[PDB]
């Protein structure tokens, strides 16, 4: 699934 | 004590992180299949799937968001 | 150390509960905005609103949910 | 807005 939606960048 | 504090933080920190994680991932696992049902059904571009996918799409500065460029 | 390793751990812990807050709470207000616009188109009851429903609903035995009781 | 959502209880 499409990673697009926002997140952190973390790890 | 100083490392009892530091000990019962971690107390703290555990119950909140296991408060946070629990409700983080059950959240996201939530979310992971609204956006491929947005996909599954926009075809139908209904109102709430406009208003939900701003939900999905809810971004702003200082927050990431992956694929960025296009 | 001892205290060192607590005092690490808090660190640890912050760190963790604050990537995970952060994602609780902006998560969670985009959840607070899927329930209410469910019932703003129920009306329409289309596919998506009926596995997303489902999505918001994905509660399970272990799980909590409010107003237990209709 | 409509608490049926599920939750902990927590506090």
């Amino acid at each position: 699934k499409p990673s697009k939606i926002p997140t952190p960048q973390r790890k | 004590d100083e490392a009892a504090e530091l000990m019962q933080q971690v107390k703290v920190l555990k119950l909140t992180v296991e408060d946070l994680e629990k409700e983080r991932d059950f959240y996201f696992g939530k979310l992971r299949n609204i956006e491929l049902i947005c996909q599954e059904n926009e075809g139908e571009n209904d109102p709430v799937l406009q208003r939900i996918v701003d939900i999905l799409y809810a971004t702003d500065e200082g927050f990431v968001i992956p694929d960025e460029g296009g």
